[PDB]
C-alpha cells in the first residue's frame, strides 16, 4: 500500500497545474 | 431633470488613459468623466479616434515586416 | 509556365502561383514539394522517403520550420555552400532532388544548384613554424592569388593578421578556401594520448554530427550546432580524442571554463597532468610537449590591457603553434574585436560549438570565412519525443497594467517606461503565487530578470537568494551547490550573466521577469536551463515556462519579436489570461492601495627626501 501511496504522490508531483488543464480566458483576470 | 446626449465608452482602465491622451490633445474627446471604467466621448471623433487609436497601439505590438 | 491558363482565383497568388506545371505519377511516394521561384521546400513527414530526405535535406537546406507534421526547408547560396564541402557535388544533389521531388526540377533551381557546388575544394591555406602559407595543389593559381589587388605545388606566405581578409576576398572570387588538416599525416607536431573511456555513450544524433564531419577523412573547419544541453561540451572532447593533438579551448565564461575541464576530465582519458587551466585565478600552463589550454574569448581576443602574471600566459599561447581550437559558444566570434583572434593565433583547424546560430546583426553570415560552413544541426522536438530532452509546457501570462501605474507610462520617457511596466504590483502577485504553489509541488524554480535593481528588490521582498555581476565567485558557487543539494533552497533568482552555459540538472521551472529587448537568442538560452533537468524521461513530465509580461505595453512588442525563434523550433506558448486559485492565496504584495503609491513614489524618484615624513 507504501507504495501504490508512493506511486500516487509520484504521479501527484508530476501532475501539471489547473489552468494548464483548461484554457482560462473567459475567467476573470488575474489579480489581488 | 436635465438629459444630455452623447455616447458612453465603456472600458479598461489601460484604454481610458489612452482616452485621456487624446483628449489632452484634442479638448472635445472627453465631455465628462463618469468612473473608472465609463467615459463619456463626442459621437463625432468616435469613427477617428478607433481608427487612430489601432496605430497608436501597433507599436506595443511587433508586426514582423 | 507555357500554355497554362490562369484560373479565376490566381490572382491571390502574386507571381507565386505554380500550378503551371505538372505532378508526377508516384506523387503518392515523392514526399518533396519544391518552390521555383522561392526555393520552399515543403516536406511530407507521413510519406515514404521522408527519413531519406530529412537528413539531405539539412544539408543541403537550412530548416525555417520543422512541425509535428510538414516541415518546411529552403534552399540558399549559403546552405549549398555547406552541403557541397562534404564530399557532394552538383549531380548528387540534383539526383537525389529530382529523384525525391513530386514535381520536376525548375531551370532556375538547377542553375542556381550548379553556381555554388563547385566552388569548394581548388585553394588551401597551411600553416607551418607559425608562418601562413597559402598553398595551392596546382601552379595555375599563382597567376589569381599573387596577382589579386587584395593579396599581396606553388606555396607563398600572407599576412597572419590578413587572413580575415584574404578569407572575406576568396569568398567574393570563384574558389573559397577549405581548413583540412590530416592529423594522420602530421608528426611535426606533438601528438597527444587521449581517448573517450568505456563508460562514455554517444548518442546517435551525435555520431550523425561526427560522420559528417570525418566522412571523407579529413577534418573540416566549421560550426556544429546542437540544442541546449544536448552536449556541445562533449562534442569537443570527442574531436580532441579522435584527433590526438595538442587542443586550445575558449568558452565564454569563468563558469564554464570551470565547467569544461570538469567535463573534459570526466568523459575521456585526459591526465590531469597534460590539462591546464588559464582563467583569472590561477595562471599555470602546461609543460608536457601537448596540453589543453581552456580559456575564455576575453583572455585571447583582449589586446590593450593585459596582466603581467597574464602577459606571460598570452606569450605561452602565442609562441606555440596550437593543432585545434574549440571555439564555444561561437555565436561571439563574429563581434568587432573577438575576429581578431582567428587572424592571431595559429591553429590547423578551427571547431564552432553554440546551441543558436543567431543574432540580431547580419554578420551571422560572415561565419562562412570565419570558421567555415555549418556541418550539422539537430531538431529540439525530435529529441523531445525520444527521451533525449524534457517536454515542456511553454506559456505566456499577460499581466494587465495598473491604473496607477500606467498614467506615468504616457508621459514617461522610453528610458525610464521600461522600469515603470516591469514592477508593476499585479507582477509581484504573480510571482508569489506561482512560487508557493510550485514550491509545495516539488518543482525547483528559476527566476531571470535583467534588471538588478528589481532582482535585489524581489530577492528581498521574498528573502531569497541572488545572483549577477558583482557577486564573487566564491559566494555564488555555495549558493549555485546549495541550490543543488540544499532542500532548504529550492528558488533562485538569476540574471544575465546565469542567462547560458550554467547547468542546473535538478532545475525543471523555469520564470522570467525582465528582458532584454528583442534578442530571441536570449530566450533560447534561458530555456535551457530547464531542458536538461534530471528527470527527463518519467512518464507524462513536463517542465514549466511561465513569461510574465505587461499588457498594453512595449513588452508585447519585444515578447512577441523575443520568442519568433522557438516557434520556429516547435515550441508552442500557452495563453494565461487568468492563473487559477490566485486570490485565494493568504497574503499577496502591494494589495493595498498605500503599498502601491509608496511604491510609485519610490520607483519614480529613482530618476626632499627628508620632507617626505611632512606628506
Ligand atoms: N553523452 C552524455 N552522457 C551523459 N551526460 C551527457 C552526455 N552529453 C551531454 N551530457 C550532459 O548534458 C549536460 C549539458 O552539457 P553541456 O556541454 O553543458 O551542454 P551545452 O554546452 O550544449 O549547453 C551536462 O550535464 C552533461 O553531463
Ligand atoms: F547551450 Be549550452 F547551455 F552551452
Ligand atoms: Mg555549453
Amino acid at each position: 500500500e507504501l507504495q501504490e501511496r508512493q506511486a500516487e504522490e509520484k504521479r501527484k508531483q508530476n501532475a501539471v497545474p489547473e489552468w494548464h488543464k483548461q484554457s482560462t480566458i473567459g475567467k476573470t483576470a488575474l489579480g489581488r | 431633470a436635465r438629459a444630455r446626449k452623447g455616447a458612453l465608452v465603456q472600458c479598461d482602465p489601460s484604454i481610458k488613459a489612452l482616452i485621456l491622451q487624446i483628449d489632452a490633445k484634442m479638448s472635445d474627446i472627453v465631455l465628462e468623466e463618469l468612473d473608472d471604467t465609463h467615459l463619456l466621448v463626442n459621437p463625432s471623433k468616435v469613427e477617428f479616434v478607433k481608427h487612430e487609436l489601432n496605430r497608436l497601439l501597433s507599436k506595443n505590438i511587433y508586426n514582423p515586416m | 509556365p507555357a500554355d497554362f491558363v490562369p484560373d479565376s482565383v490566381s490572382g491571390m497568388f502574386r507571381s507565386h502561383d505554380f500550378s503551371y506545371l505538372r505532378l508526377r505519377p508516384d506523387h503518392a511516394s515523392r514526399p518533396l514539394w519544391i518552390s521555383p521561384s522561392d526555393g520552399r521546400i515543403i516536406l511530407e513527414s507521413f510519406s515514404p522517403l521522408a527519413e531519406q530526405a530529412q537528413d539531405f535535406l539539412v544539408t543541403i537546406a537550412e530548416p525555417i520550420s520543422r512541425p509535428s507534421h510538414i516541415h518546411e526547408y529552403k534552399i540558399t547560396a549559403y546552405s549549398l555552400y555547406a552541403a557541397v564541402s562534404v564530399g557532394l557535388e552538383t549531380d548528387d544533389i540534383i539526383s537525389v532532388l529530382d529523384r525525391l521531388s513530386k514535381v520536376p526540377v525548375a531551370e532556375s533551381i538547377i542553375n542556381f544548384i550548379k553556381g555554388a557546388t563547385i566552388s569548394y575544394g581548388k585553394v588551401k591555406l597551411v600553416i607551418k613554424h607559425n608562418r601562413y602559407f597559402v598553398e595551392t595543389t596546382q601552379a595555375d593559381i599563382l597567376q589569381m592569388l599573387l596577382n589579386d589587388s587584395v593579396i599581396g605545388v606553388h606555396s607563398f606566405e600572407i599576412a597572419n593578421e590578413s587572413v580575415e581578409v584574404v578569407k572575406k576576398r576568396c569568398q567574393e572570387i570563384d574558389y573559397p578556401v577549405l581548413e583540412e588538416y590530416d592529423f594522420r599525416n602530421d608528426h611535426r607536431n606533438p601528438d597527444l594520448d587521449i581517448d573517450l573511456k568505456p563508460s562514455t555513450q554517444i548518442r546517435p544524433y551525435q555520431e550523425k554530427s561526427l560522420s559528417k564531419m570525418f566522412g571523407n577523412g579529413r577534418a573540416r573547419s566549421g560550426i556544429i550546432v546542437l540544442p541546449c544541453g544536448a552536449g556541445k561540451t562533449l562534442v569537443g572532447i570527442t574531436a580532441a580524442c579522435t584527433i590526438k593533438k595538442s587542443v586550445i579551448v575558449l568558452c565564454t565564461s569563468s563558469v564554464s571554463v570551470m565547467q569544461w575541464r570538469q567535463q573534459f576530465l570526466q568523459w575521456c582519458t585526459l591526465q590531469p597532468e597534460n590539462c591546464a587551466v588559464f582563467t583569472s585565478d590561477n595562471k599555470e600552463m602546461f609543460q608536457t610537449e601537448s596540453g589543453l589550454v581552456v580559456s575564455t574569448y576575453s583572455m585571447v581576443a583582449n589586446t590593450r590591457n593585459r596582466s603581467h602574471d597574464s602577459q606571460k600566459v598570452m606569450d605561452f599561447l602565442t609562441g606555440r603553434e596550437w593543432g585545434f581550437i574549440i571555439l564555444d559558444e561561437v555565436h561571439v566570434v563574429p563581434a568587432a574585436m573577438f575576429r581578431r583572434v582567428v587572424s592571431t593565433i595559429a591553429a590547423h583547424a578551427k571547431l564552432g560549438l553554440t546551441a543558436t546560430l543567431v543574432r540580431e546583426d547580419d554578420k551571422i553570415g560572415d561565419l562562412n570565412f570565419l570558421i567555415g560552413p555549418k556541418l550539422y544541426e539537430a531538431n529540439w522536438m525530435e529529441l523531445s519525443q525520444k527521451g533525449h530532452i524534457a517536454n515542456v509546457q511553454c506559456a505566456e501570462v499577460w499581466c494587465p497594467m495598473t491604473a496607477e501605474f500606467y498614467q506615468e507610462y504616457l508621459r514617461e520617457t522610453a528610458r525610464k517606461r521600461m522600469l515603470l511596466y516591469i514592477m508593476n504590483p499585479t507582477k509581484f502577485q504573480a510571482c508569489q503565487f506561482l512560487i508557493q504553489y510550485h514550491e509545495r509541488r516539488g518543482d525547483k524554480i528559476i527566476v531571470f530578470s535583467d534588471n538588478v535593481y528589481a532582482l535585489q528588490e524581489y530577492a528581498l521582498k521574498m528573502g531569497k537568494p541572488f545572483i549577477y555581476g558583482s557577486t564573487p565567485q566564491q559566494e555564488r558557487m555555495n549558493i549555485l551547490q546549495n541550490f543543488q543539494y540544499n532542500d532548504q533552497i529550492n528558488t533562485i533568482f538569476l540574471s544575465k550573466v546565469g542567462d547560458t552555459s550554467i547547468d542546473l540538472p535538478e532545475a525543471t521551472c523555469l520564470i522570467q521577469i525582465s528582458s532584454h529587448y528583442g534578442s530571441r537568442r536570449q530566450e533560447a538560452q534561458r530555456l535551457g536551463r530547464i531542458l536538461r533537468a534530471k528527470r527527463r524521461n518519467d512518464e507524462g513530465f513536463n517542465a514549466f515556462f511561465y513569461s510574465l509580461v505587461s499588457k498594453d505595453t512595449q513588452e508585447m512588442y519585444y515578447s512577441t519579436k523575443r520568442q519568433a525563434f522557438l516557434v520556429d523550433q516547435g515550441y508552442a506558448f500557452k495563453v494565461i489570461t487568468h492563473l487559477h486559485g490566485m486570490e485565494n492565496i493568504p497574503n499577496l504584495a502591494y494589495a493595498s492601495p498605500r503599498e502601491r503609491r509608496e511604491l510609485l513614489q519610490e520607483v519614480l524618484l529613482k530618476n626632499h627626501p627628508l620632507i617626505r615624513k611632512m606628506y
